Parts: C-alpha cells; structure tokens; sequence
DNA sequence: TGTATCCGCAGTATCGGCATTCAGCGAC
C-alpha cells in the first residue's frame, strides 16, 4: 500500500526515448533522474508514456533541453517528495532551456525537503507565478525563477487553493489550467494532510488515506521499514542512505559483494552506531569480521588525498565531497561565485578540517562575510605553494570583514608569505593581527599585502575623540574637539568634519561608503594645527560651520586622517556621533491670503502656514481696520461722464533663474536686513487656518493684516505682517425709501417736490432719479445730484404742461440701485 | 573540462569529435 | 570567431555528430 | 545749479533722509526701503524740491505710512539708467498706503524699464502713456496692482488724450496734474509752457527755449554750467554724464589708494575717458594714470616666495589672480570645495610658463587637469629630488590629464613620475610622453605599470555608427554590432547625448566632482545573436524628447563584465554631432500698438520664444473692423458712455554584473557535467526689424492685426499661427463740426422745427447733440437730441419756447468730444 | 593691562582686509 514497487538506483537518459523502459517499476528511486539532450523528438510519442507509481526522489531532478514536452504532468503525476540528500549546484530541481514547455503540470508535488530550485531560459513557460514555493519548500530566498516567457504577462495565467495573501496581494495559486495548488489549513504544519480538511498522522507527508494511522500514507518522513515508518527503527535493523533500515545481511552483502576492486562505483560500506555507513570517521577503524569500527589505537585522520593537485570550491555539491575529511593533501581554492548568502551549508559539510597542505586561495567571492566557517584550522603547512611563495592569498572579495576571532582562536603557517589585494571592506588591524598571532612577522616585501586598497570602504579607527565645547546659534555652529597627535607627530594630514540633516536620533554610524545620491553626509576638511611644544597650550582645534537653517537637528563626527607605513601604529582615531540642534529665528509671512464675502456681516478668510516656520508656530495674529469712503466721492456731480460700481527631474535650460532671482533678491533683503532688525480689533488665533468675522457695517471696506508667530509670553516675536483688502456684500433695503413724497406748487410754474433721503445707504447715496409720466407719451427722467438737492431743498421740475403728472422716484447708491416710490400725481389745472 | 578547452583554447573538430560515440 | 560558448556549443556540437549521438559513462 | 552728492540707501529711519538736504543731481542710486516703524503724519514736512536728475535707479520697497509721492520728489526729471537693478530702472514693490505715483515733471527714462508689482491701494496706473516717457516701453512688468478689478476712481482735470492700445482715454499722473505732452516736432527735448520749440541740446525742460545755457537736464554732456555735445580736450567724460579735468579724475585716484583700497574705483584715463578699470590687453602707467597698450596678454610678472607654493584651497590660489609665468613651482593639493571647476580656472587658467616642477599630490576632488587652460612650457631649472619635473602620486579621482587633440606641452628638463592614480589609465600617459617629448632624448620614466588604471578601461576598441537619420524631433541611429570573445561577457550598451552648441566638448568634462552627470544616458539590451556576421540584428536607439535645430553631441560604449585576469575589454566610439531639423515657430509675443497721427499705426512686439532657426522676415496683416452695430440702439444721455527616472548607482551596477556571472558560471557548470569524454486684405513685409509705420489709414476706425514670423522663405514657405492685436488711430479735430448755418421753422402752436445737416465725415458715429436756446439775460436749459429724434425728424421739434429773439447753440457730440458751437441761431419777431 | 588660529564668505565688490567669542600663560 506504501510503496507497491521496487527501490530504483540512479539513472541517467539521453539520446532516445527507449532507456525510459526501466522506469516503469520504481516507487523510489535512490540516486538522481537525470533526463536531458534529446534533439529529434515529436510530441506525439510523450502522450503514451506514463511513470504513474513513483513518489519519492531522493537526489534531485535535472531537465536540460528535451524538445517535444510540453506538460510535465502526465509523465510525474504522483511525485511528492523530493529529498535532496545530494544536490545539484545547490538546486534540487533544475528545468533548464526547456523549449516546448508549456504548463510546469507538477500537480502533486508537496515537500522539497533540503535545497531550492532555478528555472531558467525557457521560452514558452507560463502558470509559473501561481504555485506559492513557500509553501513547497522551507527556504524560499535562494530560489531562481528568471527569463521565462513570463517576464511578461502574456499566457493566459487563468485557472479555477484558497489564494493565499502571502505576499501584498491577493492571487489564486495553481499548478495547471484545470489543477489547483492544493493547500489546507495549518492546525498541522507540515504533517501530512488529507485534501476533505481533516489531518492525518503527524509522520507522514502530503497525501494520506486515512487520518491517524502512520501505516497507510504515502510519503513517510523520518525513516521506512516494511508497510509502517517509525521515528527510531528498532535494532533488529540499521540505518541506511539515512531513509531505510535494513538488517546487518545486507550491508554484509554490499561489502562481500563490492569489496571486489574491479570497480571505482560504491564504498565499503560499514556499521557504526547503528549506521550502515559508507566509512566511519577519523579514530575509528574496522575489524573485519564483526564489519563494526572501534576506537583507534591512539589518534588516527582520514587523509582526504586530494585528485589534480587542488580543488575548487563553488557551491554545495563541491563542499559535500570533503564530508568528515581531517586532513586535505592538496591545495583548496575556495571560490563563490554571486549568491546571497552561504555561510550555513559550509560550516556543517568542510567546518571540520583541521591541516590543509597547500594554500588557501579566496578569490572573487561575493557572499563572504567571515572565515568563521572554518571552524577547526589550525595548520597550514604549504608544502606546494602559488606562483611566487604564496599560502594566504585574497584577492577580489567584495564584502570580506573578519578573518577569525583572534581572542578565542590559533593558526601557524609553516612557511610563505601571505598576499592581500582588493578587500575594500576589511580592516587593516585584521592582517596585521594574523600576522601577530601565526607564525610568518618578518617574511613579507614591500609591497605585499596592500596598504592601500584595503579598508578604503570601512572606517575603521580605534581610539577616540572627544568634543571640549558646542556653542549653537540660530545660524552658525562653533565646534572644538580634544588635540589627538600620533607617535611620530609628522604622519598627520588632518581632520575631517562629516555633518548631516536628521530629524530623528536612529543615524546609523559611518559605515565607510562616502554616500553621494541623495541621503549623504557632507564632508568638510581641516588642516592639522601647529606643534606648540608644550602639554598644555592652545592644541585645541576648531571649526565653525556658516551655512544652517533654524531649528533642526544635526548629526555631526569628526574623524582624522594619517598616512599609513611599515609600523603597525598610526591607524587614526574617529569620534562618535552627536546631535546638535540650531535655535529658532522669526517666522516668514503667511502665505496665499484669500478674502470671499458672503452675505453683509460674515467675512471669511484663509491661509497656508509659511513656507519656513522656523519653530512651532505658537499662534497667528490678525488686525483689522475700517477704511474710510474717498472725500473726493462726496463733492461730484454724477450723471457726468463717470459711475461709480465697486466690488525625473527633466533637465532643460535653467536661462528661466532670473525671475525667481528677482523674488529671492526680495526675499534675501527682508532677511539680511531683518538679522538687524525685530482701537484695532483683534483676536489671538491659535491653532486655525480660516477666520470668520461677524458683526460689522455692511459694504464698506476693511484693511486685515495676519502675522504668523513663534513662542509667546517671554519676549513676544512674531513676523512682518500680510495685508489684504476686503470689501464685504451689499444689502438689499438699504438705499429704498417709504414715505409719502410731497408735491409743492409754485405760481412760476417750477413745482417743487419733497422726499427724505434714506437715513441709512450701502455706503454712499450717489444720485437721485425722478420721473414723471402721462397717457400716451414715455417717461422723462432728470438727473439730481447731492449739490443740486442741498441748494434746492428736494427737486425742482421746470416747465411742464399742465394737467395731471405721475411721479416715480428712484435712488442710486455706489453699490447699485434701488426700487421706485408709490407713483404719486401731481396735477395742475388749466 | 570541454568549455575550459574550448572556451578559453580553440578547438579542431578532432578535438570536439571526441565528445560523442 | 569559433569561441563557441554557451548555447553555441551545445547547439554546435549536436550538428557535428546528429546521427551518433553523446557519450556517457 | 548744486552740488553733486553720492549714492545712499536709507532704512530703518528718516535720519539719513536728512542728507539729500543740499544736493541737487544724485552720481549713484537712491533706495529707500523697509520703514517698519513710521507714522503717516511724519511726511507732510518732508519735502526735496532740488532733486533734478536721478543716474542709477530708484528703488522703493515697503514703507510703511507714505501716502503718495508728489510731496516726496516733485523735481524728478531724468532717471539716466547707466546702471540698472535687473534691467529695472524704477521698482516699486510691495509698498502699501501707497495711493497714486504723482511724480509729475519726469519726461525720460533713458534706459530701462519700470516694474510695478504688489500694491494693495495704488491707483492712477491705467492713465499714464508710458510711451511718452520709456524710450524701451515693451518690456515693463506691471501686474497685481489695485486696478486688478477695473475699480478706483482715476477721475482727471482740459488734459491732452492718446490713444495705447484701442482705449482712448484720458492722460494724467494725479487728479491735480496731468501729463505733460509735448508735438513730435521736439522728439526729446522738451518744450515749454506755450509751445514753441526749446534748443536741440538739453533734455526733459527748459526755462527759456533756444538757449543751452539755461537748461535744467543735460543729454549729452554737462560742462562749465552748460550743455555741451561733446567736451572739448582737454577735459575727460566721467560716469557719461559730466565732465571733469584731470586733477578730479586723477585726484580721485590717491583717495582709493589711502583707503585701504575698501569701497571705491582706482579710475584711470583712456580716451578722454576716466574708465574704473582699463581692459585686457592694456597696462596702467604710474605717472599720469595713462592706460598704454600691451602687446598681447602682457605678463604680471608673477614671482613667489621659496619656490614652493601649496595650493591648499581656493583662498591659497588667490595670489595667483591673472599671473602669467612663476619663478619657482607649483604644488597643488585640493581636497573640498564648492563650484571648484569655475573658482580654479577663473584664479590660474592663465598661468603659461612654469619654471619648476609641477605636482599633483593627493588631489582628492580633481577629476580633471584641464584648468590649466594655456599652460605651455614647464622648464624644470629645479627639479624634485630624484630628478622628477612631473610628480603625481595618489589621487583617487583623475581620469583625464589633458585634451590632446587641441593642445601642446613641452618639459624641457626632467623625467615624469604616475604612481597610484586609479582612474587615470595608461593610454592618457602614453599619449602625453610622446606629445610632450619625454620618450626622445631619451630620458627614462619611472611609470608603475600594475597601480595606474585600474576601475576602468582604456585598452577599447572603437564602434562605428552607421545610419544616422534625422527629424524635426526625433533621432533614430544604430552602429555597428560588437561581441568579446565570450559572447555572455556584453551586459548591454550605454548611449550618452548632451546638447552642444559648441565642439569643444569632451568625455569628462562637466561633473567635476562625486560621481555627478552633465549627459544624459540611456541603455540598451544587447541584440540576438543569430550565428552569423551578415544579418539583420545591429542594435540602436529612438531619442524623442529633443528641441528643433540644436547641436547634440552622441557618443557611446559597451557594459562588459570583467574578467578573471584583470582584463577589462570593450568599446567607446567617437563624439559625434548631429543636428535636428527646423520646424515652423511659435507666436510672436505681447504685441503693442500705439498711434500718433489721423492715418499713422506704429507697432512694437517681441521675437518668439523659440524661433527654431534663422528667422528671415516678418509677415502683418491689417484688415478694418468697421463699426459695432449694436452701439447704434442706445440714448447715450441716460448714463454716460457703453465702451521617467534612471540612475544607476554603483550597488546597482555592482548587484546587476555580479548576477550576470553568476547565470554564467551555473551554466559554465553544467556544460561541464553533462558532457563526458570518451577514454482680400493687403500684407506688408518687414525684415530684421520689430517695429512697422502703417500708413493710408481711414480715422478713428479700428484695425485688427495679425502677425506671423516666417523663418525660411525661398523654397516654399511655411510658419506659425498668427498673433492678433487690435488698434486705433487718433481722430481729428475738426470733422466734427456742424457745415452751415442751422434753419429755423417757426410753427405756430410754439414747437419750432431746428434741422441741421450732420457733418460729412464724422469719427466713429455721431451719438448725441446739445442744443441750447437761451435768451439774452434769461437762463439757458439744455436738451440732449438723441440720435433716433433726428433720424425720425431730420431735425428737432422744440417744445415750451415762449415768443422772442434767442441765441441758440448747436453741437453735435461725437465719440471723440466736442467740435464747436455754431452762430447764434436767431429767429425772431418783433416786439 | 591689554594682546590672540579662518576655512570662504560678505554683495554696486576691484585687491588684502575681518567677521566669529566660551576659553587662561607669558611677558610687559
């Protein structure tokens, strides 16, 4: 029920597709399935050929150039587990320049135990960005799914896995057009799952039959032995290839059986703490009847005699050769390429040597941090060297900073010079203190190990300075630090003075990259002082720094700079950094006033906060006054000519500075000018940005000035003021008059008429406009102004024809107009 | 192995013969 | 040039013997 | 008539006011500014009535409390403008209380122009021919005034009226004063009270006209207490506006050198003229202050203490300000600055002949030596030790020693020295031993081969473009494809292009400092290779976002990885310039159109924004724009009158070529495993000017004009969309009155027929008429006769008259102004 | 009882000058 077929070796086919027929009885298949370069294929010839009983891959999975596949699903439609026990260049499963690949159609795919995967250079790849690989794998960072066809969406990538919000979006996952990516819940963790939601046996994987029961699933976990799988198999049997157990007559059989050396294929495989191992390590030997391994007489390495005189060192499947090896006959030259990070699968696979006999070559590794890896170095012998008598040689690591640790750690290299060129991130005192501590102090040439080129990325001192007295200004800040002088006083080029603009304390310190794009320190120099003989005297140095704006903080460190030599001295001393906040000035004007009427009391009025506030903005402060009507209003005649009606960073030619010049140049001269220099309704605004005003005379005109202001009770500073003029809305019955008007009759026929001005205008009554109307003919109006109605006392009509005259009365202010009177007659008879 | 002495040396088609068969 | 590397090779060297085939141990 | 004071600027208090007491011209500029602290009582009693004759400008910025400038400076006549405040000759800016300008006697603004900007209560703007007055009237600025609504009251006093642009309206500064206008027949030398001409000499006014002798503002030259054309030796002009003898100019000179030499000119004499400094090619004697040519750029001689100069900052290379040859040498060592690339080659780019060894040790913040703009000679008479005569070690950012296609350097004695310089790579070092001539007679270099030149590449090849096709916007071009001998080392290609007006430019020039650009980059994915030399795959770029005929300057270079031996390869081709093509411009902007005559139109615009090529002429159109038919249905005595980003940084350069070896080195890997061995209207055409005299016009009818500026003629012609303007001309005076006398009709029933004919050419329309019956001793009412009475009547009917002789007036009252009244029409019977 | 490190700004800024300000040894 477990597993109905029989355990496979490894395999390996190319050039045809008949090599395929020994597949079709493997359940495991211990070893690697290699499957690649096949040029003349059709696919009509994959439709037929199913692999439909194999589970578990312990190895990995290598699919390079195979034309004619276009769904890998129904060649693996059973596979869940693939255990990589032996990987491939790190990778577990590689799908290399597949050409006619369509769908990835890996259904039932569950747990990639060890290792991680790269598909790479396909061209008709797609369903690649739904599968969700963390919930596949357990490490998904050293993935490499590059240069597919999906680089752009392009494929359909549509499907009927409850799409998972892993990443900031919401997405299904699915393996195939008519497949989904099958994912349950997570009161098991990776346990093994049955798909109605209900979770089987925690020793087991992926797909089960029956929940509760380790003896009718699929893909057992820890170890297999005969229909169940138990976490220790019991000792009737011992472990073997760390995923069976098996009793001690088959390792016999393997050992009697490969013990004939006509072969270099398998090892001689012995028993060993309940094992079945291929050799036992270092302090330990074989009896040969009992096939155990007993403790040496007295200590005892396993040589690990080294093919071709040196081996490389790249990735995972390079470093799992030297696998419990003590001793290496021959040189090592390790060599990472790229990567993110490695520093986790070395330690555990070469982190227990102890006596390399070449040299240690370290030459263009990208992802090294520190040598802490080599965990037990302690000899060095160097019996064949490098070209020119080398046994340490560095050259080119981007991101090396420690060698060992030199308090809790020994090394002796027996003879050659070590070299070190180009490690822009690694510290000087780390060499030199390798030189102190191993065996070569005097065996160098000048130059070997590169005084110049190293550390230039880090700053990296070790004494210290201090700062004797900060003095702060609203503009300029004073410094002065402590006297710092070498051994030898002549080996000192200067100071320099790094400062930066950060609102908040979390500044990291200086990590060596001088930072130029847009987030940088800026880097100011000083001359060393002069020698003045005496312990205490003027040796104390300073600078003072102009170009500041008003209340910020900033950080600031000082650092020296000397030249370095043959003596191990002079490296330099860097103070810590500070923070240092300026002092606050008087603010800038309130900026875009905007003055809108509304009816005839409210006024409403907004603004922005200023463009440098220079402090918190404690409150703003708004005056206003009425302004008067014009006098020269008041003595006019006006039906003349006249009426009065009041209210990427896109480079182009920078020829355009001149009237921004013009603004800045007024700008400037309020400020330089302002470094020298410091009833009316008001209200002490605090915390607004719009103002209403009720409550006033209706139409007339206001002038209002708004300063912003900066901290209030001690010494009251606030700005230069803003002006703006506001002239609120008209009122409707205003300038209309009520009342009877009064006809007077004169014998001269000049008839005089009588009415009241209005006691109260919308500003200025500015003419008055009578009519008079009869059957028949128009109205004929006549003009009087407020001279002519002072002189005349009302308003005279001269001249009309007798009868019986209607009158309609009208008065016009600067606002507007008003309505008529009642037409009232007056009449004549003759 | 074949791209060390045919990447970095050229190769005769005897040399690169040698690979197949 | 005949620096063939990469995918050249393996598509140049295929060319050289397509009715044999590649060897392995 | 006084004394002749000097430039002040009074702020903060009214103390300094003080001192324009006495004098009477101003030799400087006068700017009062930024009074907080002043009430609006404290100038009634403030008043300068000497002040004539302004030379600099006036600036007036935020005084707090002055209410109108006629009580100020009521004397202004002539602000001469020989030195200018931004091209503004008058600024008046953000001064509020400020209610009208007033400054009523100024005639001529001789140079410049007014800016006007940011007050709140200031009126009388929309009433002032700046014409008149600002011989350059296109460019002022005056905007955000209190006339931004058409709102204040600009009532006027009898006052001469012009037209501006179509307004015809009326010229005054205040409501008391109005614009003194003068005939074109005295252009600019002001005339007087009644009208006849003044003398041809003095400018502004003159008390008594046809005399020099009694003039209040002098154009050409002031001499003696007289106008003067120009001074008779041997007097010297001085400041271009008096003239003085030589004990004034040369006098001057020892009051600058015993004052510290702080805040005043050393003047000097040079063709009659007392010149602050004389130019370039010319010494100073020391007798009698003369100006005496100097062949060639004459040398300083510039000497220096023991030989050893250390160039520490910018400050340190301040003594060298102008200096030709040095007797010693040079060390120069910079680490910091600020706009280093202008300050060093503005202080020593004329240094020529050095007689010492120059050295450039530790210079941080040099990316380039190319400051030393005409060095020529280094002659080494002492050398360092080792018999050095070039020595540069350790500098972190050189990349270019010199431009060696356009210069020339010989080191007569001594060997060079090139140690731990990056950047700078071998080839600039090769080229320079063998233009300089140190790899003959023979003299052995010490040049470390393993520490120059590294972090870059300067053993390349070179591309070759191949098809460059231009537009009027775009350039597309492709070069020759390039592949290094693993073909997976090329990353892609990297294209920089930079406008250039000149070919001068080189690779490294501009930045000057920390990694910075004056290019502009773009990259480019490598092409497929299809296994063959002779396809279609070359790659190359589409640039679109260009100007129309300028200069580009295009070159550029591969991205390769490098590889395991220290061996950078790669190619960067030649500069080359190209140039886009012409495309028909824009408009042409803020037209003006003033008039001074019955049938004249002068016009004055600006050339266009971008005129994309050599504009060769002009092209205006003038058509009539007759009469607004609706202005004919209103009785006008009612109320008045109706009228994309990329930077790359060097983490991301770094992360990109390092994956870039890493896939190589998988796949390296794998072809290693896997392969096992065996054992109509009319037109006129106006070239090369800005201006045009349209004539044979009809009066007072307004003319629409449009512009267009055309810039290639001969084959075909095209340009831009027109710019409309519209204009008017000065009516005339006379047509308006009314021809003959006017007939009576006598009715008996007291309505009296009074028909007139209206006049034969009137300007514009004929819109009311005033008539006015009055008996002799008996009060007058007058009557507006509409224009429909009269076309209705063809007369008017004049009802209430009482029987008796009267004397009655006619006019007619047109949209220009009055004509004149006729005779007393007299019907009468007898008593 | 006074005296005494400027580095690149100051601006109608030309050639040599001085701001910025908390300080106690060295003669006078």
């Amino acid at each position: 029920h477990l597993y109905p077929g029989e355990v496979c070796p490894g395999m390996d086919i190319r050039n045809n597709l008949t090599r395929l027929h020994e597949l079709e009885n493997c359940s495991v298949i211990e070893g690697h399935l290699q499957i690649l370069l096949m040029f003349k294929t059709r696919p009509e010839d994959f439709r037929d050929l199913s692999f439909p009983k194999l589970i578990m891959i312990t190895d990995y999975l290598l699919l390079f150039r195979v034309y004619g596949l276009e769904s890998l699903k129904d060649l693996f439609p059973n596979l869940t587990v693939i255990r990589g026990s032996r990987l491939f260049f790190n990778y577990a499963l590689v799908i290399f320049e597949m050409v006619h690949l369509k769908e990835l159609g890996l259904y039932n795919l569950m747990n990639i135990t060890r290792g991680s995967v790269r598909i790479e250079k396909n061209n008709e790849l797609c369903y690649l960005a739904t599968i969700d690989w963390s919930r596949i794998l357990d490490s998904v960072e050293d993935n490499h799914i590059v240069l597919n066809k999906d680089d752009n969406e392009e494929c359909g990538d549509i499907c009927p896995c409850p799409a998972t919000v892993i990443n900031g979006q919401f997405v299904e996952r699915c393996w195939t057009h008519s497949h989904c990516q099958k994912v349950c819940p997570t009161i098991c963790k990776s346990h093994g799952c049955t798909a109605e939601g209900l979770c089987c046996h925690s020793e087991c994987l992926g797909n089960c039959s029956q929940p509760d029961d380790p003896t009718k699933c699929v893909a057992c976990r820890n170890f297999y032995l005969d229909g169940r799988c138990v976490e220790t198999c019991p000792p009737p049997y011992y472990h073997f290839q760390d995923w069976r157990c098996v009793n001690f007559s088959f390792c016999q059989d393997l050992h009697h059986k490969c013990k004939n050396s006509r072969r270099q294929g398998c090892h001689q495989y012995v028993i060993h703490n309940n094992k079945c191992i291929p050799e036992c390590p270092s302090g330990y030997t074989m009896n040969s009847s009992n096939l155990l391994c007993t403790p040496c007489l007295g200590p005892c390495p396993k040589v690990c005699h080294l093919l071709e005189g040196e081996k490389t060192i790249d990735s995972v499947t390079s470093a799992q050769e030297l696998r419990g090896c003590t001793v290496i006959n021959g040189s090592l030259i390790i060599n990472i390429r790229g990567g993110n990070n490695l520093a986790a699968e070395l330690e555990a696979n070469l982190g227990l040597i102890e006596e390399i006999s070449g040299y240690l070559k370290i030459r263009r590794s990208y992802a090294l941090v520190s040598l802490s890896f080599f965990r037990k170095l302690r000899l060095i012998r160097g019996e064949t060297l490098e070209i020119g008598n080398y046994s340490f040689y560095a050259l080119d690591n981007q991101n090396l900073r420690q060698l060992w640790d030199w308090s809790k750690h020994n090394l002796t290299t027996t003879q050659g010079k070590l070299f070190f060129h180009y490690n822009p991130k690694l510290c000087l005192s780390e060499i030199h203190k390798m030189e102190e501590v191993s065996g070569t102090k005097g065996r160098q040439e000048r130059n070997d190990i590169a005084l110049k080129t190293n550390g230039d990325k880090a700053s990296c001192e070790n004494e210290l300075l201090k700062f004797s007295y900060i003095r702060t200004s609203f503009d300029k800040i004073l410094l002065r630090w402590e006297p710092y002088w070498p051994p030898d006083f002549r080996d000192l080029l200067g100071f320099m003075l790094f400062y930066k603009e950060a609102p908040y304390q979390n500044v990291t310190e200086f990590d060596g990259q001088d930072a130029c794009g847009s987030n940088s320190w800026t880097v100011v120099d000083i001359d060393p002082p002069l020698r003045s003989n005496d312990p205490k005297s003027q040796n104390h140095p300073g600078w003072l720094m102009r170009g500041l704006k008003p209340w910020t903080q900033y950080a600031i460190f000082v650092k020296t700079l000397v030249t370095f030599s043959d003596e191990r001295r002079t490296y330099g001393a860097k103070s810590d950094i500070i923070y240092v906040q300026t002092d606050a000035t008087n603010p800038s004007v309130p900026l875009d006033p905007i003055s809108v009427s509304n009816s005839s009391s409210q006024i409403i009025l907004k603004w922005k906060p200023p463009s440098d506030p220079n402090g918190n903005i404690t409150h703003y402060l708004v005056f206003w006054e009425r302004q008067a009507e014009d006098s020269e209003l008041f003595e006019l005649d006006y039906c003349l000519k006249g009426l009065k009606l009041p209210s990427c960073s896109c480079p182009k030619t920078d020829s355009q500075i001149l009237k921004e010049l013009e603004e800045s140049s007024f700008r400037k001269t309020f400020e330089d000018y302002l470094h020298n220099v410091v009833h009316r309704p008001f209200e002490k605004v605090v915390n607004k940005e719009s103002l209403v005003i009720s409550g006033l005379r209706h139409f007339t005109g206001y002038r209002i000035e708004l300063q912003a202001c900066n901290q209030d009770t001690p010494e009251e500073r606030c700005s230069v003021a803003a002006y703006v003029s506001a002239r609120t809305m008209p009122e409707a019955k205003a300038d209309d008059i009520v009342g009877p008007v009064t006809h007077e009759i004169f014998e001269n026929n000049v008839v005089h008429l009588m009415w009241q001005e209005p006691k109260e205008p919308n500003g200025l009554i500015v003419l008055y406009e009578v009519s008079y109307r009869r059957y028949g003919d128009e109205e004929l109006h006549l003009c009087v102004s407020r001279k002519h109605f002072a002189l005349e006392r009302g308003c005279r009509l001269r001249g009309l024809s007798p009868g019986n005259y209607s009158v309609r009365i009208r008065a016009t202010s600067l606002a507007g107009n008003g309505s008529w009177t009642e037409p009232t007659y007056f009449y004549v008879t003759d | 192995g074949i791209v060390e002495q045919c990447c970095t040396s050229i190769c005769s088609l005897y040399q690169l013969e040698n690979y197949c068969n | 040039n005949q620096h063939l590397c990469g995918s050249h090779l393996v598509e140049a060297l295929y060319l050289v013997c397509g009715e044999r085939g590649f060897f392995y141990t």
